[PDB]
């Protein structure tokens, strides 16, 4: 009985942001494939991301559902039947995660692409290297994914893990303040008054703190669980873990939101879906 | 001038040809639509096989 | 690996020997 | 003279009119009342003719009811195998910009023409292959709109000049040239015997010539702003009016009226491309809000609404034995629909 | 699976066909388009002569990538129902014959129709002022007057922003920028910012003609772009 | 009886009343934190268009 019980959602939470990240990035998915029109690589990028977050939802399904049935007793409590199962399911959650990061990243890259090679971007980000970088990215986080839930609780492997967020960060930052700068010197030649934008400053804002608060507090659960399970405080911290895998799913919901539905070319693909 | 000419000439032969009623014109033209109103494919589709899509 | 747990790194592993 | 120049036209056209109003008896509408509706007819899409790389802007079927042709806006003219979907052919245009294409009856050749003033043949069966230009019908002074196939030695094209004409393409020369249009000429059905052929224009009238004799016969009226589309119906008596706003109209040549006024409140788009189906009864019409309306020709309601186009329908082939009808669009891509 | 040589031979026919689409698509996706719009007097001639280095189109590369450029002449003089094929061009390129000033307002409606138009209205337009050397020319000397054609001209100082090319006097500078923002009036009054206009003085021999054209279509693009991801 | 058995270690049981700040510190600390970067990463960007 210790001031801070490790606080216990219901399973109905988990059900509703599962469910709701589920179908939303399967009617993104939906919009894309049946709509040729919507074919090109920024479109592409943007179904790696819904992808990511569709597995990551699918993720929680299947590990409430083997809760439920470990629970209940329809599987051992322990054994082979449930540590392998956790080892797969948890596989795909951070498969999952690092595919989410990485499509961002190349969403970001994609847009650096399209606004410092405008002329040429075409002829840069070809479906030949849309397919190969995707292939490229999902090997690499499908491959650590089971690198990272094998040998998950080395201390090593919470290092890397932890630092492909802020690394990540930071780079998405240096493509999206250098698109916002160019988009300020734009605005320099559009009209003669100051005209500090606020669309731009909005939208790096809401896409940022998207990231990083439906990253950044299970980043610091886990290094503070590596790190330092012992001082009290951190204890406190990590007794709110599974409000911190709610917020790393929100991402789920509010990706599509912030990357897809901004077109409006998938509003319409949607409008025509319905 | 020259085109005010022609466009005198034209609106002549225009009004010479002769005319038929419109009951006539609409007579005719819904007979020809009955005599095919079963043969027309997309008017009544034909059976899958049939077409040559399938 | 030693639990069916709602995330990863949930908690940490030690000896909790017996 | 001008003025009495002036009063004559107006006295001859006051004639015509009360002429029409005297042959303007019980309107098609009333008549029709006794027909039967033909349902909620429907078609699916059986094929999407994909490749294009941009806007298609012109189709046309071959009368073996298997291979069609279209032409985009790269200059791209690709001949296609309905039934299979395969790509018999790709002609690289040497113009870009292309408005219209066409199809031999015999299939032997395949005719384009677009923002260049020339109506380019290319001939499908020769030196064992390589299509390759056979004679560019060069000497119109504006945009053709549409080019349609007598037979393998003449071609009749509409121009944005305002005149059509008639080619011979082995002497490539105009035979004869249908002047006469205060606008430019953006579509022409020819009748299925090929002695007349009607015109459209941006002048917002309608015109019958005779080929041979080389003279407008009859002119129509009421359409309001332009004609997008003109098509003739089945028997050769009467053609639908393709509107650029909001209205298809179906003009009878002898009774020389407007025997009805395909239109509703909804629709507030142009129509760009207009046909008969087979026994003519369904008019289809092709409209800029990215969908094909199907029209009932004589009871004159929507019997039936296509929609798989994200962008203007361009095209509406109609297959020579009915059995489908061809919509491009300016999405790229060419659906092939059958009830 | 179970096919007849004549069918295996027209799927291979297809795919071989499918392969030149494929080729031909990457030349296309990776060519801008222009449309080199403009008045009998405006020097299109001399702007399509100068970077040679119906329909007329005029190919020119500059630091590697591909430009279409298609005239219009041998056309009616009214451009409606075939503008409308030209609605995905990346650029409009609007050139003006700025010396003969009784046609100015004649252009000026003919950019009113441009860019005023149901479509292009995703499109941006170059204005290429051209022969800036026979307007310095004709406004230095006297017997011909912008007031006579366009009285604003009297109540008009020159813009703060100019930026006159050295070795030419302040009244040369006040007509030519008059124009501009003559031209400008009209545009910047329903811009809506999905489309912008990009005026630019150029000269019959000028050789930047067509870095100006890459650099205004860089712009462009990346306009859209930074527009379409909220970023502008 | 078991031995060198690697599990998943409980969380300890805190007692705030020995802690000398507050429990939840670095919940607290943190979460203000990410709200000043935001804030800082909007009026930056606000600024930079400004300037
Ligand atoms: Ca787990």
């Amino acid at each position: 009985n210790s001031d801070c019980p490790r606080v216990v959602l219901p399973e109905e939470i988990f059900f509703t942001i599962s469910i709701v990240g589920v179908l939303e990035n399967l009617i993104v998915l939906l919009a894309v494939f049946k709509n040729k029109n919507l074919q090109a690589p920024m479109y592409f990028f943007i179904c790696s991301l819904a992808i990511s977050d569709m597995l990551g939802s699918l993720y929680k399904i299947l590990e409430n559902i083997l809760i439920i049935l470990r629970n209940m007793g329809y599987l051992k409590p322990r054994g082979s039947f449930e540590t392998t199962a956790d080892d797969i399911i948890d596989s795909l959650f951070v498969l999952s995660l690092l595919g989410s990061i990485f499509s961002l990243s190349v969403i970001a890259a994609d847009r650096y692409i399209t606004i410092f090679h405008a002329l040429r971007y075409h002829s840069i980000v070809t479906m030949r290297r849309t397919v190969v970088v995707l292939t490229v990215i999902w090997t690499f986080c499908t491959g650590t994914g089971i690198t990272m839930v094998i040998f998950s609780h080395h201390v090593p492997t919470v290092i890397t893990f932890t630092s492909l967020f802020p690394l990540m960060l930071v780079f998405i930052l240096c493509l999206y303040v250098h698109m916002f700068l160019l988009a300020r010197s734009h605005t320099r030649k559009i009209s003669t008054l100051p005209r500090a934008n606020m669309k731009g400053a909005i939208t790096l804002t809401i896409l940022l703190g998207v990231f990083i608060f439906c990253w950044a507090p299970f980043v610091l659960h886990v290094l503070l669980m590596t790190f330092c399970p012992s001082n009290p405080y951190c204890a406190c911290y990590m007794s709110l873990f599974q409000v911190n895998g709610m917020l790393i799913m929100c991402n789920a919901v509010i990706d599509p939101f912030i990357y897809a539905f901004r077109s409006p070319e998938l509003r319409d693909a949607f409008k025509k879906m319905i | 001038i020259a085109q005010a000419r022609k466009l005198v000439e034209q609106l002549k032969m225009e009004a010479n040809i002769d005319r038929i009623k419109v009951s006539k014109a609409a007579a005719d033209l819904m007979a020809y639509c009955e005599a095919h109103a079963k043969e027309d494919p997309l008017l009544t589709p034909v059976p899958a096989s049939e077409n040559p899509f399938r | 690996s030693y639990s069916m747990e709602h995330f990863r790194w949930g908690k940490p592993v030690g000896k909790k020997r017996r | 003279e001008l003025d009495q120049l002036r009063q004559e036209a107006e006295q001859l056209k006051n004639q015509i009119r009360d002429a029409r109003k005297a042959c303007a008896d019980a309107t098609l509408s009333q008549i029709t009342n006794n027909i039967d509706p033909v349902g909620r007819i429907q078609m699916r899409t059986r094929r999407t003719l994909r490749g294009h790389l941009a806007k298609i802007y012109a189709m046309h079927w071959g009368t073996d009811s298997r291979l069609l042709v279209s032409a985009s806006q790269d200059g791209k003219l690709i001949i296609w195998d309905s039934y299979t979907t395969n790509k018999v052919h790709a002609i690289p245009l040497r113009s870009s910009w292309v408005m219209t294409c066409a199809y031999a009856p015999s299939g032997n050749y395949v005719a384009c023409g677009g923002l260049d003033n020339i109506c380019s043949i290319y001939n499908l069966k020769t030196r064992e292959g390589n299509v390759r230009v056979s004679r560019e019908l060069a000497g119109h002074t504006g945009y053709l709109s549409c080019c349609r196939f007598l037979d393998d030695n003449q071609i009749v094209t509409s121009s944005g000049d305002t005149t059509c004409a008639l080619w011979d393409i082995e002497t490539g020369q105009q035979t004869t040239t249908f002047t006469g249009h205060t606008g430019d000429v953006m579509s022409l059905s020819l009748a299925p015997d090929t002695r007349l052929f009607v015109s459209g224009a941006c002048d917002a009238s309608a015109k019958l010539w005779d080929v041979r004799e080389g003279m407008c016969r009859q002119t129509f009226t009421g359409h309001e702003s332009d004609i997008n589309a003109i098509c003739f119906f089945p028997n050769g008596n009467a053609f639908a009016t393709g509107s650029d706003d909001a209205t298809c109209r179906l003009f009878d040549l002898r009774a020389d009226q407007e025997l009805m006024t395909y239109s509703h409140d909804n629709i507030i788009c142009g129509i760009t491309s207009v046909s008969f189906s087979k026994s003519g009864r369904l008019l289809l019409a092709g409209y800029d809000d990215f969908n094909c309306n199907v029209w009932d020709a004589l009871k004159a309601d929507r019997a039936g609404v296509l929609a798989g186009h994200d962008n203007r329908v361009s095209c509406l082939g109609v297959t020579d034995d009915g059995m489908a009808v061809a919509t491009g669009s300016w999405d790229s891509f060419l659906k092939i629909w059958n009830g | 699976c179970t096919l007849s040589a004549e069918d295996k031979a027209a799927v291979e026919r297809s795919k071989m066909i499918e392969k030149q689409l494929q080729k031909d698509k990457q030349v296309y996706r990776a060519t801008h388009r222009l449309l080199l719009l403009g008045a009998d007097n405006s020097g299109k001639s001399t702007i399509v002569k100068q970077m040679r280095i119906g329909i007329f189109e005029t190919k020119f590369q500059v630091d590697k990538v591909n430009f279409h450029m298609f005239d219009v002449g041998a056309q009616r003089d009214e451009r409606r129902k075939w503008i409308q094929c030209f609605n995905d061009v990346t650029a409009i390129i609007f050139v003006v014959d700025s010396s003969d000033y009784n046609r100015l307002q004649e252009a000026l409606n003919d950019f009113k129709s441009i860019w005023n138009n149901r479509w292009l209205r995703t499109i941006s337009v170059i204005l290429f002022l051209n022969k800036q050397d026979l307007l310095a020319e004709k406004v230095l000397a006297g017997k011909s007057k912008i007031e006579d054609y366009f009285p604003e001209f009297a109540r008009y100082t020159t813009p703060e922003d100019a930026t006159p090319e050295p070795g030419e006097d302040p009244r040369v500078t006040r007509a030519k920028y008059f124009i501009r923002d003559e031209f400008l009036r009209i545009s910047t009054a329903s811009g809506d910012g999905r489309h912008y206009c990009y005026p630019h003085f150029t000269c019959s021999v000028d050789t930047e003609n067509a870095r100006r054209i890459f650099n205004d279509c860089r712009d462009i693009i990346q306009r859209m772009h930074l527009r379409q991801y909220e970023l502008l | 009886s078991y031995e060198y058995y690697l599990d998943y270690l409980d969380l300890i049981p805190v007692d705030e009343k020995k802690l000398k700040a507050h429990k939840h510190s670095i919940v607290i600390a943190f979460w203000v934190s990410l709200a000043a970067f935001v804030v800082l990463l909007f009026l930056i960007l606000l600024y930079m268009s400004w300037s």
